[PDB]
This record gives C-alpha cells, structure tokens and sequence, in this order.
C-alpha cells in the first residue's frame, strides 16, 4: 500500500508563532492528502482537504500546502486550543492510510 | 444535526466475534461512505474498513481483509461492522466516520471525514 | 448518439455521484410560490418541505444554493423524475453551458461570471435550470446570484410574471443572467481601459501576466458564450411542448442579446491582440534607445583608439617629427574626425 | 431633479421661436415669461434652455408640460447615453453633441435633450452654442419646406443638423487619422503611440455614443408614434441611412488604426536592424586593425621591423586593403 | 485636406447639390425592346424620353454624366419621385441602399476600378430605379459593365428579351457583381504577389505596401458589406413590384454578394498574417548581424588584450626571447583563436 | 492568375453550363437501386440507362463521377425538371455550400477536402446532392469518395440504410462527409503540434514558410466550414415535405458534430494565431543568448585591456616602475577581477 | 517480406497460460511448434510472445493461426497508434504501453499486439516486463471471475490493466507538473523551461497514443463481432468512460503546460533590456578610458605630458572623475 511518514513526532512550541508539520507519500497521490486534528480523548476533526481546501468551520490560520509528494501543513499563529495531535490522510487509492501523528506541545 | 453514535464494544475473549454497530442520524446512509477506523491505546489513528451503501461495495485493510466483514442497513440506517477472528492486538476504540467525495482532477477523486462518531473501546484480555 | 448510461468513473464505487467543484461552504433552500393574486416565500434548509411543490398548480420557483451537499440534489432528482444522469450534469461543475430536451422537463447548464479587480480573478459558476411541468428547479453553487430583478419583479407585482407560467419564469431568469453578462463585459472595458496605458507606459513583467491571463480570460468567455448562443437558438427553434407558444417570441430578444454579447467578446480579442504588439512595441523602443547609446559610443571612439594605437606602435622609421613635431596634427584629427561623427549622428536625428 | 453634472458651467438663457406659412416672431429671454406660447396649440413652436443651472424652470415646464417626473434625473445628468423615450403627448430622447479641439484631441461632451409635444418642440442644453443655427436660417428667412409642417419636420431637421455635425467631426478624425498616418510612414516618432492611443480612445467613445444613436433613430423610423404625421417618416429614413453610414466609418476608422499601430512596431523592428548593421560594420572594421596595431605595438626586442622594405607603409597599406577588402565583402551582403 | 469630403453642409432637404468631381460628358440611351421588336439609340434631349414613361414594353433609360441638375431634376418631377431620393442619387457619398416606394424601386450600387501600378481603389455610383415597365439608371462618367447585357439584348441571347423590366434589373445586378468578382480576382494577384516578395525578399517598402493593401481592403468592405445587405434586402422583401419567376435569381445574386464577402474576409486575413511573416524575417536578419558582430567580438578581443597585457613598458618583463618569445605568442594567439573558431560551428555560429 | 478565377462565366446569359473546375479526365455513372430485399448495382458511361430510374417506387443512389461533361448534366436537369439556376451551381465548383428547397427536389452543395502531407496543400472537391422524390442524384468530379461506408453498408446490411428511404441515403451521406471533416481535422492537429514543436525549438525560414501556409488552409477551412452548420441547420429546422419527419434527430445528430467541428476549427486558429509569436520570441530568445555570450566576453576582457593600457602609457618617473615586481601584482589583480565577474555571470544567472 | 521496425532486440520468451474453471497450465518455453496445437483446446488460452526480432516465430505462429500478412506487417511496424481491425476468423488490436521514471523525466513507449480468435488470445511484447501481472495473478489464484469467463474476458482484463497502467502514468506526471508549477513560478531558467518543453512533448505523444486508444473501445463495444459476445460488451463499456476520464485529465494537463510555457516565454524582450542596459554601462565607461590610454601611450618624442606635478595621478584623477560622472549619470536613466 501507501506508507505516510509524518515528521516530526513530537513539536515543541508556544503560542504566536508559526508551526509547519510535514508528510511524504511513499509513491505518488494525486492531491488527495487530508488532515485532521484530535484533542487528546475526543474523535478527530477534519481541518485540511484536497491538501490545499479548508474545511468549512475552522480558523484561517490553518493552511496547506503540496509539493511533489511534500504535503505541509502551517499554523500562522497558535492558540492554546490548537495543541493537539495532527494526522495525515492519503485517500487516492481505495485502501487508506493515515500519519503515525505530531503532538504538539507547549514551552 | 448530523449524529454517528456507535455501540456493541466491550471485553471479549480472543477468537469471539462481537458486532459493531454505528447508528446513523440526521442524515440518509445510502448517499454516503462509513467508514471505520480503530485507535490503539496510545497509538495513532488507523483504518480499517470502509462500505458504501448505495452499491454494497466494501474495502478492508490488509490487516483486518478477510477477518473482519463491514455491512450497512439502509432501512435502519446503520452500518454494522461483524469482527469474527477477534485477535489481541485489535483492543482499540473504534470510530465510524461519513465521509464525501471530491473532485481533484478527472482521472483522481479523494475522500474526505466530515463527521466522526464518539467511539466505543474494545478490549481483548484475559 | 447513444443511450443516456451513468458514466462509471474510475477509483469510486459504481452508482455513485460527486460534486465536482470548490464551494463546500453553504446551503439553503429557497422556494417561491408566485400566483395571480397571493404567492407564498421561505427559505428552508430541509428538503422534505420542498417536495410536496412538484404537485402544484400554480407556478413555483425552487432555488437549492449549494449543491456539495448531494444527498438533496439526490433527493430531488428522485422525487421529480429527473434522470440520474442529468443529476450527474448538475453536479459536475466543469462543462459548458448546454440544453436538453426530455419528456417531462428540459434541462439547461448556463454560467454566471464575477470578475474581482483585486487579483483580476474571473470566477465562473454553474447554475443548472430545470423547467417541469409546473415548477422551476434552479441549483446554484453558492450564495449570490444575478436574479434579484427576477424576485423583486415577483414579490411586487411588477411587470408580467405574475400572471405566466414557469416557462416565462425560465425565460426571465435566462434574460436577467443575460443581462448580467453586459455588466460583465462593461467591467471588461472598464478594466481595459485600465490594462492600455500601464502596457504603453510602464512595461514591466507583471503587465504581461495580466495581459496573457485576460487573453485566456477572454479565450474562456468565447468558449462558454458560444454554447449559450447555441442553447438560445435550440430554445426558440424547436419549441418543446413544455413551453407554449406565447413565451417562444421573449426568447428572440435574449437570443439577439448574445448576438451582440459575442461581437463585443471579438472586439476585445482584437483590442487584446493589438495592446499586445503595443508592449512588444515599446520593449523594443527602449532598448533600440539605450542601443542607440551603446552605438554611438562605440562609433565615435572606435577610431580613435585605432589611430591612437596605429601611432603608439614600437617600429624604427616613424615619419613623426614633422609639422610642429607631430602630436597637433593628431589632435586634430581626433577632433575632426569626432566633429564628423557627431554631425554625422546629429543628421540622423538622435544625439 | 436637483443637482446635475455640469463639467462646465455658464450662463442661463432661453429663447422662442413662432414660426408659421406666413407670420414668424422670435423672442431672446432670461426667464418663463413665455407661458403663453406653452400650451398654446398654434403653429409650431420651437423653445431652446440653454444652461440648466436653474432646474426651477425645469420643474416648471415639467409639470405645466407632461414629463412623467421620474425622467428628469436622466435629463439632468450629462454623461448618460443616448435613449429614446415613448411617452404618451410627448416624445423624449438624449442625444450627445461631440467638439473637437485640434489642439488638444478631446472630445468634449454636451447633452442635448429634444422633448417634443403637440405643436412643440423643446430643446434642453447645457453650454452656450450649438450646431443647430443653420436650422434656424430656414427658420428664419423661408427657405424649405421647414414652414410648411406640424413641429416634426423640425425635430428631423435638427437630428439633421446633429448628424452633419458628426459627419463634419468624423471628417476632422479623417484628416488627423491622414496625418498620422504618413507620419508614422514617414519617419517614426517616439511619443506617436501616445498619438495613436488618443486617437484609438476617442474611436471607440465614438463607437460606444453612435451605436445607441443607431437605435434610437431605428426606433423612431421603424416603430412610428402617432406624434409623426407618417409624412416625415422618409425624412427620418435618411437619418437612419446617414447614422449607418457614420457607423461603418467608424469601423473603416479604427481598423486602419489598428494596422497603423503595428506599421510603427514594423518600423521599429527595421530600424533597430540598422543599428545592428552599423554596430556590427564599425566593430568589425576597426577590431583587427586595433589588434593588428597593438601586436605590432609589441615592445620585445625580435622583430623584422628592419628591412622588409620597412614596416610603417607595409602595414599602412595592409590595413587599407584589409580594410576595403572585408568593406566590399559587406557589399555583397548589402549592409552598408 | 482632400476634395473627397463626406459634407453637403447645412442645405434644406429638398437641394439637389451634386457632390462629384466627374463632369466629363452627358448622355442619354435608351434600349427599349420587346419579345419581338428591338429599339435603341443615344441623344442628349431630355423630352425624347418622355413617352416612355408609360410605355408597356419594358424600357432601358440610362442617364451618364450626372453633374447637369436640370436633367435629374426633370427626370424626378416627371416619374412622380420623390426630391430626398432625388438627392439621394446626386450625391455619391451615399451607401448602396434599396428604398421601396408605392410606384417604384430604388437603388444604389458602386462599381470599383483598380489602378495596378498605382494600387489605387476608385469608385463610381451608380443609381437604379424601376418603375412599373421601366427602368432608367444615373451614372457618374462614361463606362460601365452592362456590355454584355446589351451585347445580350442586341442578339437576343438568353431569356432577358422575353422577361420584363424585373430580369433587367437583375441582369444589371448580376453583371455588377461579376465586375466585383473581377476586381477581387486582380486584388488576389495583388495579395500573392505581394505574399511571395515578403517570404522571400523582405525590404523596407514591404510595410508600407502592405499598409496600402489593408487601407484598400477595408475600403473595399466599406461598400461590399452594404452591398450584401441590399441584395439581402431586395431578396426577402419582395415587393408586388417584383413578380414571381425571378426572385431565385435575386436569391442567386444574394449568395454571389456572401461569397465575396467571404472571400474579402479571408484576404483580410492572409494580409493581416503578412505582417508578422515580414517581422519574423526582420527578426532573423537582426539575429545573423548580431552572431556576426559576436563571434568577431569574441574572436578578437582576446587577442588585442593579450598583445596589450604583454605590451607595456615594463622593465619586469620575463619576455626578452626566454624561449624564442614572440613565435611562441604569436602561435598561442593563433591557437586560442582556433581555439574560439572551433568552438563556434559547434553552436551553429 | 492560377487555377482560381472566378471571372469563369464573367459575361454569359444566366442558366449557362460551363465547368469552372479543372478536372477533365474522368467520367462515370454508378447506379445504386436498393430494395428492402433485392439491390442492384450498375455502372455505366451513357445517360439513357440511368433516366429510367427517376419513376422507381425504391430509393436508388445515382452517382455521376465527372461533371465535365455537361452534356450528361443537362440531360439530367432536363429530365428531372431541374432549374437551370441549379444547373450552374452545380457546375460552379468555387461555389459556397449551400441548401435549395424547391417544389419537388432539394439541393445541397457540400465540399470535401484532401489534405497532402508531404505537399501541405489542401485541395477542395465539391459534391451536389439533389434529393428528388426516392432518387439522390451525386454530382462530382473525380473519382474518390468518403462514401464507402455507405456502399458498404448497402451491399451489406451493417444497418438499417435498406430499410428506409432516400432521405436516409442523404443522412448517410451527409454523415460519412462530416467523418470525412472529422478525419481531416485530427490530420490538421497533427500538423499544428509538428509546427509548434518546430517554433519551440528550431526557429528558420521554412518554419514561417510553412506557418503562413497552415493559416492560410486553416483560413480557407474555416471559411468552408461555417456556412456547413447552416445547411445542417436548414435541413433540420424547417423540414421540407421531401425529408419524411423521422431523419430529424439523425440530421441534429449532424448538426451537433457539425458544432464540434466548429469549435475544433476556432481553437485551431486560436494557435495558429499565437504561433507567429512564440516563433517571434523564440528567435529573440536565441539572440539574447548570443547577447549574454557577447556581454559576457566584452565585460571579462574590456577592463583588463583597459588597465593594461593604462599600465603601458609611458612617460619619465614612472611610480609603477622601480616596483618590487609590476608583473605578478598586475596579474594577479586582473585574475582577481576576471574571477569575480565569472561568478558574477556565469556562477550566478548566466 | 517481414522486417522489424523496433529497436529491442535482445529478449525472447514465450508464455502459455491454458486456464479452465477447475485447472490451470503456466509455463515458460522457447519453441513455437509446442505451443501451436493449444487451439484444440475449449477451454480459453493465453500466449504471450516476449521477443519480436525473432521474426521466424512470429512468421510460424501467423501460419498456423492463419492471419493475413498485413497484420504481421502491422505488428512487426512499432512506430504507430492504437488500431483495431476485424475479421471474420479474429481481431487485431494495436495499443501502446508507457513507461515513465521521476529521475530522468522522459517517456518511452512499446507496442503491444493482440489477436483474439476462438477460444485463444495472443500477445505480441516487445521485451521482459509488462503490466498485466495482476491479471496473472488473478488467472493463477483464481480471484475474479475470469477462470469462469472465455478468453473475451481475457482481452477485456489485458486492456482494463493497460489502463490502470495509464493512469499511474497519469498520476506520475501530475506529481512532474505539481513541482514544475512552483519551480517555474519561484525560480525561472534555462532548465524548468527545458523540463517544460520535454513534459509539452511527453504530453502531446501522449494524447496521440490516448485518443485512438479511446476510438478504439467505441469500435470494441458499439459494433460487437461474434467474437467479443453480448456477456462481455457490459464490461468493455467501461473501460470507454475510463479512457474518457484519462483524455479529459491529459488536456486540462496540456492546458496548463502550455498556458505556463507561454507565460515564461513572452519576457524575453525584458532580458533583452538587461543584457543591453549592463553592457552598455559597461562599455560605454571603458572606451573613452582605454582612448585615453591611447593617447597617453604613444611613441611621441618631446611630448608636453613628460613630467607636469605628478602627471601620472593626475590622469588617473581625470580618468576616474570622467568614470564617476558617467556611470553617475546612468543611474539619472533608470539603468
Ligand atoms: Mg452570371
Ligand atoms: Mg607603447
């Protein structure tokens, strides 16, 4: 299948500034990288889709963005209710798979 | 409005098949995909199945593929996922998701989760 | 051509449809019910009180905004016959405008255009019409819409819509989108107008990328008007029995609309040709200016380095001490031969 | 109703003119004294307001003369384009008179705003003068029919009057259109572009003023009110003939523009050729006799400078054969 | 400025002020025939033609030499028309039109003549009427195209002489839009002639020759447009006037007049590509004198530089004859300009 | 003047036949009598076998190759009651496409195209079809049809052409010459991607030459091409009593490629338009390269000759002279300078 | 005579796959006469011939099979374009494979022919490698329900894998045009345009091979042979909207390569202007100097300039004061 590798695991940041998580698809994916964000103990809320769209009904601050097989995604400023953990998606094939996760923390 | 509540989960031993059941409410299952995805303790998000109710056509993990079996009743509106061959390491909460096609060029098409269900925690022990 | 089957895309279960746009951002239902003497207005977000319309004597009007949600289109389509194909048209944004013809309603695809001075950005959106035997189906993409003359010509009673069926209804929405395509091409102008004098007078590399990105812009414009010049002449020369006779007159006017509509997207491929060759034009003006430069340096002081080494060479008979010891005679024929140079430049006309 | 444009302002003025088979009477006034004449059915009556500055008499004349109100703000506002209004009692249309300066290439703007009621024809203005005077000749000393019919055979004689003002406007374009034309031939100019934008722009404000003229007088031959005793319908029939006409030579107009235009970037290109052609000729002349110089400028202490029948005139007259040697070699390329 | 201007000034409606530069000759012929009977002959009295306008054979009045007001006006008064067409066909700057009247027909057509040498467009009006059994036409000058319709009523050669007035004025038309075709065929030439000297020898008057051909082609739509237009007119129409049985001709002439119009549209093209043709070559030719001023630049100015770093007045130099100096700087400048020369063919220089 | 003078028939009584082609070598009649159940073929070169076939109760397919002759042509028109007008059409070969609702027949004149790749040349063939009662008279000029099909599919039953009337023959006909444009155009496309190759990457004269011939046809295509919808549009739109009301979606499925076509044509023209251009700037590309390679060569050498002339002036006490060695620090001062402009231009951007 | 076109000549292999319901034979061999009797058997069957330069092979199997030379021609001729021809006894099918690699962004083809007569497939490749694997796997695990179908399926499943072979070349240039995007619009030069004219090429080859691909799925389902057989036309139908889906994705492609092209090449008379304004400051500062250089360095005996209150820094004084000036007075131009 499609192996997403997500890095870095674990980010360490404070509030204000500007965070960027990145994944890399084994082969290729036509755009179709999504991510997600889950607080610890809740179900995951969709924020990035089309790798570059932003979901109806979150903050502008959120931004996506590809490269070849580069998908980021950049928080502008941060908030303390933006410290979670971030997923990756890719969803061009039938069989999905997701990022192993970047939790962020605070300083 | 739109509500994925799931039931069904709890201790079982290795080799029992339990049924997971993800009501659907506020919306019709037959115009959308569910999708399943299991969370180990401590671990990252991962999928596991997928149905789309209008044509009956499944998608399995390499993991779960042949073991597990995913099925949804239009008339009730819920999708039933059947475990059968339940091992150790499938201890995990599991999340029914409903997610929407997009379009990206003509020849690639993704989807995407809109609305995750609470998540019920299956345990297998002792 | 053939039988009207689903089309079976690729990666994607088989009787499936996807909503091939951008906007997945807002939705809403808005239905007007217009008779002779009272009509009935709401804007709902469910689509179980819409329904109940398709069996309506009086003309309605069904206006769905947002179609990414394809669970009402869906519905929609199932509850007034549509063919599911057609519902596959309505949903699939990247087509051009096109009509049909079927039994119980005809089906037309038609494009509004918003142009943004800011980024120069031409947005097109699909709005799908669905004329029944009684009512008017409209799926638009997103909120906003050229049809606020159409409502308020409803709601007051003005003018003659209130006492016609739903195919004046469609001929009236056709002509109010119409009519929004010369607010479109005045802001061309507009814009051209604009575009001229930045090319003749500050021709730099983002003039260019406006230039070439209106070209494709305009390119866009013949491509999408076309087809409606088509649709139009199918409307009013065929006449299917689900319009009458009395509304066939209206559409003529409509039709000579986009006449004029696709004469005036000619002009400005014209004009948008000839502001190009003016770029190209200046460019090459300006550096025939600072070549000028170059050359006539090179011309007048060529020469004289040439003499100055002809005269500095190491040889034994040097006939050089001659006529006040030679150097004055050279100087002057530096200064003559440069006196020669300029004039000769000067007979030119620059420098 | 209230306020209106006015690029320029000036003085206020009316004037009154009764003219009949036989009788004529004329008046020059400040203010509405003229009532009697409003209203008053007799023989055609023609009322000139030149300068609105005073909309009071507008007001005036626009309850005591039907207008359906709601058509004096398009009246008021000078930079609206020509339309044609089909009112009952009375017919309104705008139409834009155009003045050109040689000068300085503007076309300078002046509202015109015929409104024709039984037996009178109304005349709102904006600036002092006008293209109509000759109308008032026939007016004034008997020559034509124009004494002879009920206020519309005026109304056709002043459009006249409007559209021989085009023409001779359309001639004027015609003469600097020339004028541009074999100065570009001729000999290229730098700022000529800013020339011949100025002339595309005034082009097409007259394309964008005399289509909509086109429809308006289309619409008063083909469609005709009850005002028009169907007498003068041919008279508006040349009207419609002269307008096609200054249309299609608005078009022959901006075409030959358009290819002038790309004349000049011709003219351009060439005469940077001929700067590559006298650069290259001058650099390849005087290169090698440099370097042949220098390296015979050589300090060392070995070289043949001795004998050789010396070396000043032998390389004197190399450098001269060298030179007209690769000169005629350039003639068979025919550079210079 | 120019005597062609397009102004009559401020003169009432009912002038007949002729607008022309042509006042050579005045003629009137008349061609006056029937099924079995034949007239003709050419005077300069305007009363010999006043029988005719009530005669029931069908009648061919042609008027050359239209500066002479007394003539047109008598004509006008006398056939009950109408003064404003009465000017309408003195003044020559008037685009071809059809007018329909109770009694009779009228229209105006432009017959051109190419100067070749000159390439020089010039026209001429001419204004037909048709009156019930009659029709009578005012030309500019003497000389026109309806020879071979008179060739063909003089022989009696086709239909025209067991038709009415109606197949007169159609052959008239016919016989002018075969002179348009004529014209667009020399203009043809002109274009191909022209097409070859800029692909293979471009020069400095190409321009300007080409400027002339787009002047005399947008000029030539000018009239040909109108022309189209009136034919158009003249066919769906179809007034009592015109009977039945002919007006397929007219449909006839009508797809003659769209086909040059056609052909117009197109030669406007291929003169408008002619242009960037030219600027393609001014572009190539600018390319070769710049790789002929570079690879002399390049070739050249090493050398002149190594002869001026080995050159100065130093008594520091390590270049009095350490091994047989000067042969072996004279050889390394020839080697490196091999060198360069060698590097050059290799890019195509 | 060429092979193109329209002046062909510039004085002549109108309904004269005169062949304004230039085919002259060939001549044949091919008949074509289909039943429901039996057909029968004929070739001939004399009229006389081929009039009888007007009074057939089933559709019969005539074909005459060779309008030279304008003997068998005005027999024809003779016979059948053809306008004369439509005679001359029919020999007029620069004549535009076309369509004629009489009483009894309807015309049409169509074109077909031949497109040449080793000689970029396209040549025009026209083709009149006369729909009279169950006939369909061809005129053409040569021999050479894009309605093979068609004969294929009458002589075997690959459809249902058998089972209907003339009006279908036309339909089939009309549809195998739209193929035929069809075909043509995808040959042009080929042409057109060859030509921007060329302009792309290797600029020259035959580039423009062969440029200016493609816009030329494009043009001429074109030209062709859009008075063929409205003859589509006429023979679907206001039905005449000849065409049975049935083959009306048939002749809209032809207007709509007709459409297609168009749409083909315009945006063919669209590059061909741009082509001139990205030839334009290509080959100003190719000499702002020589420009960088010369600027280059001048700024590297121009300074060092400079200080080397400035170094070689002479005169009596001189500072640079008595020096520890003038050479070396020279040297080394002009490879300094050399070093650092290379990498200004060449290490950098150029 | 039979001549090969191609330029891989260094592979041969033959494959038979004879598949039933209930059994199935794969094996590998180099003989052309053990394979021929294999059209006895009922049962479908699959021979896949690897090497074509060896004409002798292909030469005997057109004699057994009995297949008119013009169709040995046509294989034997690579450089071509997908084709389909019917016959009464078989038909032929001309495709192209693709192959693409993200290092060296170029694109190579190999024509693959396929005959299907009854009850039997044949394939002709080009060399070791192809993209039907999965529907080897399908015949030998007994996955799909190809075992239970004729070898009319067996064509069906070679095309459909031909295509999802097309699309992962698709994807693959998406990723080329996704990173060309940026690396044109954030840093041009001489190779992004380079590596825009290649993808232009690669892309137009591959709308060439695309569109008859398409012409030939209408002619597989609209007018169905004997041979192909109603139960399978269902199936062939969509591999028609899949090829519809590839040519719509390979012209917005060509679209947006040619729009960026353009974009890029219409400032060249911009760098026109540079190159001219920076050998003109240059040049024009350096000519007067070296004339006075000139004047300076002549061979003149009693020259004024012998010695004048340090004439040496005086010159270069006067040298630099003129070179201040001027290229003071270029920055007054803008340049
Ligand atoms: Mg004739
Ligand atoms: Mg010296």
């Amino acid at each position: 299948d499609i192996q997403m590798t997500q890095s870095p695991s674990s980010l360490s940041a404070s509030v204000g500034d500007r965070v960027t998580i990145t994944c890399r698809a084994s082969q290729s994916v036509s755009s179709a990288v999504a991510w997600y964000q889950q607080k610890p103990g809740k179900a995951p809320k969709l924020l990035i889709y089309s790798a570059s769209s932003l979901y109806s009904g979150v903050p502008s601050r959120f931004s996506g963005s590809r490269s070849g097989t580069d998908f980021t995604l950049t928080i502008s400023s941060l908030q303390p209710e933006d410290f979670a953990t971030y997923y990756c998606q890719q969803s061009s094939s039938s069989l999905i798979t997701f990022g192993q996760g970047t939790k962020v923390e605070i300083k | 409005e739109v509500q994925l509540v799931e039931s069904g989960g709890g201790l079982v031993q290795p080799g029992g098949s339990l049924r997971l059941s993800c009501a659907a409410s506020g919306f019709n299952v037959s115009y959308y995909s569910i999708h399943w995805v299991r969370q180990a303790p401590g671990k990252g998000l991962e999928w596991v199945a997928s149905i789309s109710s209008s044509s009956g056509s499944t998608s399995y993990a390499d993991s779960v593929k042949g073991r597990f079996t995913i099925s949804a009743d239009t008339s009730k509106n819920t999708a039933y996922l059947q475990m059968n061959s339940l091992r150790a390491e499938d201890t995990a909460v599991y999340y029914c998701a409903r997610s929407y096609w997009y379009y990206i060029w003509s020849y690639s098409y993704g989807n995407a989760m809109d609305y995750w269900g609470q998540g019920t925690l299956v345990t297998v022990s002792s | 051509m053939e039988e009207k089957r689903l089309s079976a895309k690729k990666g994607l279960p088989p009787g499936t449809l996807v909503y091939t746009g951008k906007y997945r951002e807002d939705f809403e239902i808005e239905v007007m019910n217009y008779s002779i003497e009272e009509f009935r207005e709401f804007k709902t977000t469910d689509v179980e009180s819409v329904l109940p319309f398709r069996d309506s004597s009086t003309p309605t009007w069904i206006n769905i905004t947002g179609i990414h949600r394809t669970d009402v289109v869906q519905r929609v389509g199932e509850f007034f016959g549509i063919h599911p194909l057609v519902l596959e048209d309505i949903l699939n944004v990247h087509q051009r405008p096109k009509v049909e013809f079927f039994e119980n309603y005809v089906f037309i695809v038609l494009k509004m255009f918003t142009y943004d001075k800011n980024l120069h950005e031409l947005e097109s959106e699909q709005v799908s019409l669905i004329l029944t035997k009684n009512c008017v189906l409209m799926f638009q993409e997103k909120i906003g819409d050229v049809f606020d003359p159409v409502r308020e010509r409803i709601r007051y009673n003005r003018g003659i819509i209130r006492k016609k069926r739903a195919d004046y209804l469609l001929y009236s929405l056709i002509d109010a989108l119409v009519d929004d395509y010369f607010v479109l091409l005045e802001k061309i102008d507009d814009e051209i107008d604009v575009l001229e004098e930045e090319v003749l007078e500050r021709p730099e590399k983002e003039t260019v990328q406006r230039t070439h990105q209106l070209k494709r812009n305009l390119v866009e414009l013949r491509k999408t008007i076309w087809p409606l010049r088509e649709v139009l002449s199918s409307l009013y020369r065929d006449v299917p029995p689900l319009i009458e006779k009395e509304t066939v007159p209206y559409f003529r006017d409509v039709y000579d609309h986009t006449i004029q509509i696709a004469d005036t997207v000619e002009t400005f491929r014209d004009i948008v040709s000839g502001l190009l060759d003016v770029y190209l034009s200046s460019v090459s003006n300006k550096t025939n200016e600072v070549m000028k430069v170059l050359t006539i340096i090179a011309t007048i002081f060529m020469p004289l380095t040439f003499i100055a080494g002809i005269y500095g060479m190491n040889f034994e008979y040097m006939p050089e001490l001659r006529w006040k010891w030679g150097y004055p005679v050279v100087l002057a024929v530096m200064g003559v031969i440069a006196v020669i140079m300029v004039v000769y430049f000067k007979k030119k006309k620059w420098l």
